[PDB]
Parts: structure tokens; C-alpha cells; sequence
RNA sequence: AGGAUAGUGGCCUACCAUGGUUUCAACGGGUAACGGGGAAUAAGGGUUCGAUUCCGGAGAGGGAGCCUGAGAAACGGCUACCACAUCCAAGGAAGGCAGCAGGCGCGCAAAUUACCCAAUCCCGACACGGGGAGGUAGUGACAAUAAAUAACGAUACAGGUUGUAAUUGGAAUGAGUACAAUGUAAAUACCUUAACGAGGAACAAUUGGAGGGCAAGUCUGGUGCCAGCAGCCGCGGUAAUUCCAGCUCCAAAAGCGUAUAUUAAAGUUGUUGCAGUUAAAAAGCUCGUAGUUGAACCUUGGGCUUGGCUGG
């Protein structure tokens, strides 16, 4: 009757069951593993400095048709070059190659997000400035 | 080092962010009692739901209970006190039956207005702030302290306020004297 | 794609300056003055209640 | 680690001391001495927490160079001197004498006796064993080592120590009925009776104990001190409460009743 | 202005030789009641002299008019002398600031005279035969 | 049996047996592992965290060995090597901030080379010295508490005895600014407080949005599958409720978004409490060991007396 050991010293059997069927849930999986900690980018961190490479625009996904104008950046605390979004209307002209970019997440949590093929960065601060107060022109980028 | 010194929070944001059920209830009790802010209300919300959870533990409990008498009774003297519950309400089974109008009903600010001192609610609170009212010989700026039963009759004009004997305040000096 | 583009259309928006207004209540006077708008003036179409009705 | 500590942190003192938790950093460690550190009072803790005669720990230092305080008619200079059980604190330029027992609430009660009162102290008997050259004694709670006691002298039982010569005026004998001041535990300040010695060997002895209000609790041999040889006769002026231990609601009606 | 100044919680220490209570000051239509003149008000009531008298800690309730103290007399003014820190002596002006170099320039000797041994005397007269 | 130890003990030695641990998970590996008291979240059961105000332990660049001493295998004690590293007159000499402040590097990531023993306590030959222990101040939107940016009239149209919407006032007050007093080891600050300090009372509140979820426009102009937005569904190909601007409005308010991780949501880890014919999932089928679970049955009833607390 329902298939699983109910008897008064079975808490053994349930103990190893569970922590078997933990490891089906990604969540945990992930955890576990530490797979942030070997082959995310940022090595399982909230955000990254890294140094702008080369500037791509990208044709989108069906059905939308337009460009997605992202970057190709290398981090600094690992070497690593992974491609990050650049954000705001016009932003694109306020990084320039060779920029210290701070990066952070789309909020899928290493996910591919919307229409956008393999990009899962975005920038959040260029020369030390955010570019949304770039964007806004609040500041001034620092040249 | 030294000891810790503890600090706990007064309130709690409800989880629905915006439904309007709830965005005009909240209106309509602050507006009438001119609170600042929903804070004022997520504080009236989250002091009650404790107390009915004090409450709710002791009417599981057998009667006759020495922990539920003792805390029952200490709880009940201290709402009393206060007059949220009415003195002929002691059963612990009326502190269930209070709501946040209750409370706030016991306010400085809500009394004061209620006692003429201020034309409106919102004159109520600014006469709070501006040091005008003292209660007992103790002169009070807070606009939510609860004023208890023998607190209620001794709620006046501070004597120094130049409302209540004292002398004229910076404007009329400076236009009396101009 | 090409990176000519980026920009465009802000690029080309006519500026306009904001018409200066006086400021607002704060504290418990924007909480008075709404109180008033929405429960104690009412504005409602017999029942038809819109809060940001744009003008027809 | 490398040797003994010689700190207390303020929230590592004993609970019963009452020492407020933003005073500071550091509490009173008291030295060694007749009485264990956590069943003990360091002499700084006395004359500012509970008489508050000395306003910080500065001014009882003062207090104890000019030679007032005597800790059972011999003067101490450590102002964390280890005070504890039955101790006679006599400051006679206020003409006070102190004995430090246990109020029925657990803490170190402010307990003023009279001046012959101070002349005397009582002692547990821990052990009779026969030491050099076939001399026995006997060890009290305090540590104090009386050599020739009575023969018929053996542990558990309380001797009346004259205080003064360090002999013996008289003891009282452990058995049913004898009146019992509780030192360890919850149990902690209660005055009752023996009804019954639970023997456990190998293990930890019990004694049953009827309270003053025909109250009955069952507590550790260790932390049972004789203070009489029948009921109601205390052989030491006990403080407020006579040891017995109320419910907080009666606390409550009769802090009610006292002030309203 | 009609400064009341009330006591409570008196206690007798014979053990500093000293009174202590609690100073409820009544100073409506005052700032507050200075050290200084509590002092000259309190020996008066009192009858002792004002340099054996302590006042400090005197806050303000909130809205004015009333403060609270604590007070401390002696039975003499050379008995507070002894038993009263230097600072208060400084503060009533029965004693004088000492005068001493900072911490910081206090220090830095200490350590100095850590690198020499004997008199110091001694040390410098062997520097001079040394670079002579 | 002995040695060594402060002492027990393969702790070590000599001799002699072949023992000891393990599917009830030994042994090995990883640990983005110091442990606990505790923290976050929680109807409950639970899940994640715990370097870190307390307790226990370990370490002072990595090892190793000792002196003194009751107490150390000590590092603000030494000796030696390894790795760095300072002066050098080139012979030699001196190192150890994982103490306080402070300097470089690393990063997404973290404070002044301030003052003082006055408070707490410790150490000493000790009522007297010392204490970057400790306390105070400087930076600090880590968090938490309380809590300002207005209020009431008179006109005035609308309006159902008054809720206001505009142009008309006289008050109140702290934000700040300062005698002074208090506060303190001395100061800063708080509080009290003379005098100054508000009509746009410019002494100006912000953060996001307004298709749905989800609260708040089908308003105007700009672009025209482009720029871009959009957590998801999608919006944009010339009337875009969704981009770019203005106006209006909404939610929270000295606070509001973003990213990451985690908890609830999640009865999507299910002991409480999932599912397994067809959506993922009953071993091809029997035997069988550990494990889990295992029919019923052995003084009941009767009778009498008595103590206690509920309703009267």
C-alpha cells in the first residue's frame, strides 16, 4: 500500500531513498555538482568584470527580425570569453573595444533569454559608470 | 567583543503586491486616520496577527491550563489597558474578534482629534509633531503612541506650546514684533 | 548584422522640454489627497470607474 | 590551551550574578578559593550590584584597602575574592553583617543578620579521612580542613563551625526529616524536610524532600545542605521566602495585592 | 528660575565616607541646571562645603524643564579628594590637569628606552667615544 | 614482561598468537567542511545557511626540534631547512600584521596609519604602572526603530448641512544655523536652550511602470521588422493600448529597481504528502540473503468501603 516501506524501523530505507531521488532534481543536481563552480563563466558569481574584445550584431530568433547588439568579452578572474548583452537604446556606441564591463545576469540563471541566440550577459557598467546612467546621461563616461 | 544588541522588524509587506481589493481597503483606513504611509499599516497588521497568535496557541490547550491562565490573563490586562478590548470582553476569545480599526482608534493622533484639539485628522497628527500636546506632564511628538485608559483623560496642550499659555511662537514674534 | 544602426531612433526624436509644473504633496498630504479623488469626489461613469481615462 | 584562562566574557558569567549585558565586554572572574567559580560571588560583584555602595568597579577597590570588609572575621584584599555559600561578609563601619544564602528565587539573596549571628558559619562535611601520622579530619564546602572532629562525624553531615578557632561547636546529623537547604539545580534556594534517601550505587544518591507548603521534589545528594535538625528550625536566620517556592500566577496575586 | 532640585534613593556610604542619592531637578523655564550651581545650591540645603560635593549625569526628560542627577557629598573636602577621580578634581577645579605627553608620543619613548641597557647616562657617552 | 610518560594504554621494545573493521556502508574520494549555541524561511512537518559579538578546537609562510617555566612543542621565544624577503662597508647582520591602524595584489565584494585608560576586566613587587584588551570618535543607505516635505480659514465657481477645485491670509514648527548648559578622560553627537531660520512655505521625493500576469491610457508627436522593448506570452513591416518623446495616472516612500544564491510558492523531492494501464516511470520471470513486516490465545468480571474535583 502505496508502494514505500512504512513499518516502525524502516527510517533507514526512507533515509538512502530520498537522498537518491534528490539528485533527478536539477536544483539540487546543480548544487551538488557545483557546476557553477567549474564551467559557468563567472564561476558561480553575481556579477564579473572582463575585458570587451571584438562587437557583434546578431540576427535574432524567428519570428522577430531585427539585430541584437551584444559583445564579445573576456573575463578577467578566469580567462574566459563568453558573449554579453549590451542593453539600452544607442548603448551600444558608449562601450568601445578594449572596455572593463561589469556583467551580470538575463534572470533565466543561465538561460538563453528571449529571441537572443547564446547570450546570456548584459552590461551594467562601462569605465566604472552604469550604463543606464549613461543612457539617462546622468554621467559622463570617464576618456 | 560586547553582547549583541537584538532588533527586530514592526511589519510585513503582504505577498499579493497589487490588488485593488486590498489597495483601496488600505486607503480608506489610513485616509480617514491620516496615516503617513502603509507602513503604518503593515505595523497594525503584523502587532495584531502576533497577538491573535498568542491567542491561538492557548484555546488549543486544555482549560483551566496555568499557562493558559497566566498568559491568557496577562495578555487580556495588557489590551484592557489599552482599551482595544472592552472591559466586559475578557474571555481571550474576543482578542480573536479585534481588527486594525481597534487600535488605531487608540492612537495619539486618531484621540486627539476625537478629544477637539485639532479641526481634522490631518491637523490631528500636525499638532503632534509640532511638540503641542503633552500627555500627563510628559510632552509627546509621536503620532502613534497608544494612549492607555488612564492616559486617555490627561491628553492637553503642552504648557509651553503657544497654544496652551505659553508664549507666541516664531511667526507671531517676528510679525507682532515687526 | 551591421552596427550602423544602433541608436537611430533616439537619435532622431525631436527634443521636447517638459512643461515646468508645480510640485506635489508629499507624505501623509499625498495620502490625503488621494483619500479624497478616489472615495470621497467620486468621478465615476454611474458604475464606469477608469482611473487614467485619456481623453474621447 | 597552553595554560588557564584568566577572562570572563560578560555573557560567560554565571546567570545568577545578574550582571547587565552592555555594561561591557569583560565580567568579574573570580580567583580561586574556598568556593567554585560558578557557585560564587566575586567581592566587586556584591558591593556594586546588590548594594550598590560602590558605583563601579574603581571604588570597591578603595572600599577593601582601608580594611573594612572581613570575609568571615578575617579581612580580604582581592576585590574578586570567591564569597559563596553560608559566608559571613561583616563591613562594620556600617555595622552590617552579611551571610550569603540563597533567596528561594535562585540568586545570591542581600540577607542582613545580626552581629553574634556573624560569629558563626556552617559547613558541609564532603569527607572523614585519617590523614598524617593517624590524624583524621574532615573537609567542609568551604575547603576548610578541622582536624580531631567529633568521631562520630561522617560525610554528608553539616558541623557548626565557631568561625573564630576553626572547631567545632556542634553538627547535625544527616537523616529522615532533617531540614534541608537545596544548593544545585532548579531546585535551587528550597527549604524543606527529608522523607527519603534513595540509595544508587555507583551512581548519584537522591534525596526526597517535602517543601513548607507540603510541596515534594526529588534532588542530587550534592546539593543538599543541612540547615536544621527538624522542621522549622533553621539554625541560620533564612532569608525572605523561608524557601518556598510559589507559582507565578500566586506571584502575581500577591504582587497584585501588595502594591493594589 | 524657581530651580526645585528633589532626592530619592538615598544611600549612606561610610565605606567612602560619602552621601549618595538621586539629584530630580525641577528647572522650568531653564535649560538646564548647571554643575557648578547645583553644587552652590546643594551645599546650602545640605549645610557642607561645596567642594565636597559631586554632581554629574544630569540629562534632560524629554520636552525640558526637569533633569535628573546623581549626587554624591562627603564628609569632608579632603575625604573627596581622595576618594574622586582626577578629572572630576579638574572638573570643580580642586585639582590640576596632568600634564603629559599623547599617547602616541608617550609610547614611542617606551619602546626607545626598550633599546637600551644600563643608564641612560651610559648610552650616550659610548656614543660619543664611538664616533669620536 | 619491560622501557618511556605525570600517569593508563602498542605510546615504544622483546617474545608469542592471528587477530581487528565492514552492505546496520568499513576503507577510499570530493568538500565552493573548523564544530556547536544559533540564522533565514516557514500552518505543520521540513529546506537552506552558520568565517563571523558566546563555547570548544586548530594555526601564526610550510614543516621540524627544543630552552625557561606549575603551565608552551609558544612563534609580538629561539634553532635548522625550504620559499620569499631588508640593510650591507660584500666581511656579515636582521625577518615574520591569520593583533591595531594602515600599503600592494585579487576580485562583484568590504572603514581613520584618530583619541584615551574615564567605564569592564586582566597583569605586576601593586590603593600609585601598563593594557590598539576594552572604551570614544572618524568613514559607513550591512541591517533594524521612531519619524519631516505641511495645516486651518475667507472668497470663488461646481457640487451634493459641507469634499474639494483656483487667489487670499494669519499662525505653528523643525531641517539647518548658535549662544550657553549638560553631556565627556577631553571633545563630537543627543536632549535642553537665548537670537536666527518657510509661500513656489526652489527648505522643490525619489525609484519603476501603465497589453496580460499586475495597479495604472487604446491620449498626442517621432520611427517604420529598423531602432529597440519584452523575466514569459509577444509588441515594432507608416492610426505601436507594448519602442522613442510629452501629458496623465498607478505601487512603495527615504526609500525604490538590477544580478546572483537560497526559502516559501513546490502536494515540481511528497514521513505528514506525489506519480508509475495510456502523459516519465512495475525489474522477462521465478528462487533467494541481509533488511522491513509478521494469525489468535494467558485475571476478565462481580461485591464492598474510602480519598480527590466538576455541575448544581
Amino acid at each position: 500500500g502505496k508502494g514505500k516501506p512504512r513499518g516502525l524501523n524502516s527510517a533507514r530505507k526512507l533515509r538512502v531513498h530520498r537522498r537518491n531521488n534528490r539528485w533527478a532534481d536539477q536544483a539540487y543536481k546543480a548544487r551538488l555538482l557545483g557546476t557553477a563552480f567549474k564551467s559557468s563563466p563567472f564561476g558561480g558569481s553575481s556579477h564579473a568584470k572582463g575585458i570587451v574584445l571584438e562587437k557583434i550584431g546578431i540576427e535574432s530568433k524567428q519570428p522577430n527580425s531585427a539585430i541584437r547588439k551584444c559583445v564579445r568579452v573576456q573575463l578577467i578572474k578566469n580567462g574566459k570569453k563568453v558573449t554579453a548583452f549590451v542593453p539600452n537604446d544607442g548603448c551600444l556606441n558608449f562601450v568601445d573595444e578594449n572596455d572593463e564591463v561589469l556583467l551580470a545576469g538575463f534572470g533565466r540563471r543561465g538561460k538563453a533569454k528571449g529571441d537572443i541566440p547564446g547570450v546570456r550577459f548584459k552590461v551594467v557598467k562601462v569605465s566604472g559608470v552604469s550604463l543606464l546612467a549613461l543612457w539617462k546621461e546622468k554621467k559622463e563616461k570617464p576618456r | 567583543p560586547r553582547a549583541p544588541r537584538t532588533y527586530s522588524k514592526t511589519y510585513s509587506v503582504p505577498k499579493r503586491p497589487y490588488e485593488s481589493a486590498r489597495l483601496d481597503a488600505e486607503l480608506k483606513l489610513a485616509g480617514e486616520y491620516g496615516l503617513k504611509n502603509k507602513r503604518e499599516i503593515y505595523r497594525i497588521g503584523f502587532q495584531l496577527s502576533k497577538i491573535r497568535r498568542a491567542a491561538r496557541d492557548l484555546l488549543t490547550r486544555d482549560e483551566k491550563d496555568p499557562k493558559r491562565l497566566f498568559e491568557g490573563n496577562a495578555l487580556i490586562r495588557r489590551l484592557v489597558r489599552i482599551g482595544v478590548l472592552s472591559e466586559d470582553k475578557m474571555k481571550l476569545d474576543y482578542v480573536l474578534a479585534l481588527k486594525p480599526e481597534d487600535f488605531l482608534e487608540r492612537r495619539l493622533q486618531t484621540q486627539v482629534f476625537k478629544l477637539g484639539l485639532a479641526r481634522s485628522i490631518h491637523h490631528a497628527r500636525v499638532l503632534i509633531t509640532q511638540r503641542h500636546i503633552a500627555v500627563g506632564k510628559q510632552i509627546v511628538n509621536i503620532p502613534s503612541f497608544t494612549v492607555r485608559l488612564d492616559s486617555q483623560k490627561h491628553i492637553d496642550f503642552a504648557h509651553n506650546s503657544p497654544y496652551g499659555g505659553g508664549r507666541a511662537g516664531r511667526v507671531k514674534r517676528k510679525n507682532q514684533g515687526k | 548584422g551591421s552596427l550602423a544602426r544602433a541608436g537611430k531612433v533616439k537619435s532622431q526624436t525631436p527634443k521636447v522640454e517638459k512643461q515646468e509644473k508645480p510640485k506635489k504633496p508629499q507624505g501623509r498630504a499625498y495620502m490625503r489627497l488621494l483619500y479624497t479623488r478616489r472615495f470621497v469626489n467620486v468621478t465615476l461613469t454611474n458604475g464606469k470607474r477608469k482611473m487614467n481615462p485619456s481623453p474621447a | 590551551a597552553r595554560g588557564p584562562k584568566k577572562h570572563l566574557k560578560r555573557l560567560a558569567a554565571p546567570s545568577h550574578w545578574m550582571l547587565d549585558k552592555l555594561s561591557g565586554t569583560y565580567a568579574p572572574r573570580p580567583s580561586a578559593g574556598p568556593h567554585k567559580l560558578r557557585e560564587s560571588l566575586p567581592l566587586v560583584v556584591f558591593l556594586r550590584n546588590r548594594l550598590k555602595y560602590a558605583l563601579n568597579g574603581r571604588e570597591v577597590k578603595a572600599i577593601m584597602m582601608q580594611q573594612h570588609v572581613q570575609v568571615d572575621g578575617k579581612v580580604r584584599t582581592d576585590t574578586t575574592y570567591p564569597a559563596g555559600f553560608m559566608d559571613v561578609i561583616t563591613l562594620e563601619a556600617t555595622n552590617e553583617h552579611f551571610r550569603l544564602v540563597y533567596d528561594v528565587k535562585g540568586k545570591f539573596a542581600v540577607h542582613r543578620i545580626s552581629a553574634e549571628e556573624a560569629a558563626y558559619k556552617l559547613g558541609k562535611v564532603k569527607k572523614v579521612q585519617l590523614g598524617k601520622k593517624g590524624v583524621p579530619y574532615v573537609v567542609t564546602h568551604d575547603g576548610r580542613t578541622i582536624r580531631y572532629p567529633d568521631p562520630l562525624i561522617r560525610a554528608n553531615d553539616t558541623v557548626k563551625i565557631d568561625l573564630a578557632t576553626g572547631k567545632i561547636d556542634d553538627f547535625i546529623k544527616f537523616d529522615t526529616g532533617r531540614l534541608v537547604m537545596v544548593t544545585g539545580g532548579r531546585n535551587l534556594g528550597r527549604v524543606g524536610v527529608i522523607v527519603h534517601r534513595e540509595k544508587h550505587e555507583g551512581g548519584f544518591d537522591l534525596v526526597h524532600i517535602k517543601d513548607a507548603l507540603e510541596n515534594t521534589f526529588v534532588t542530587r545528594l550534592s546539593n543538599v545542605f543541612v540547615i536544621g535538625t527538624e522542621a522549622g528550625k533553621p539554625w541560620v536566620s533564612l532569608p525572605k521566602g523561608k524557601g518556598i517556592k510559589l507559582s507565578i500566577s500566586e506571584e502575581r496575586d500577591r504582587r497584585r495585592a501588595q502594591q493594589g | 528660575d524657581a530651580v526645585t532640585i528633589r532626592t530619592r534613593k538615598v544611600i549612606s556610604n561610610p565605606l567612602l565616607a560619602r552621601r549618595q542619592f538621586v539629584i530630580d531637578v525641577l528647572h522650568p523655564n531653564r535649560a538646564n541646571v548647571s554643575k557648578d550651581e547645583l553644587r552652590e545650591k546643594l551645599a546650602e540645603i545640605y549645610k557642607a562645603e561645596k567642594d565636597a560635593v559631586s554632581v554629574f549625569g544630569f540629562r534632560t526628560q524629554f520636552g525640558g524643564g526637569k533633569s535628573t542627577g546623581f549626587g554624591l557629598i562627603y564628609q569632608s573636602v579632603a575625604d573627596a579628594k581622595r576618594f574622586e577621580p582626577a578629572y572630576r578634581l579638574v572638573r570643580y577645579g580642586l585639582a590640576e590637569k596632568v600634564e603629559k605627553a599623547s599617547r602616541q608620543q608617550r609610547k614611542q619613548k617606551k619602546n626607545r628606552d626598550k633599546k637600551i641597557f644600563g643608564t641612560q647616562r651610559r648610552a650616550q657617552k659610548r656614543a660619543a667615544r664611538r664616533n669620536a
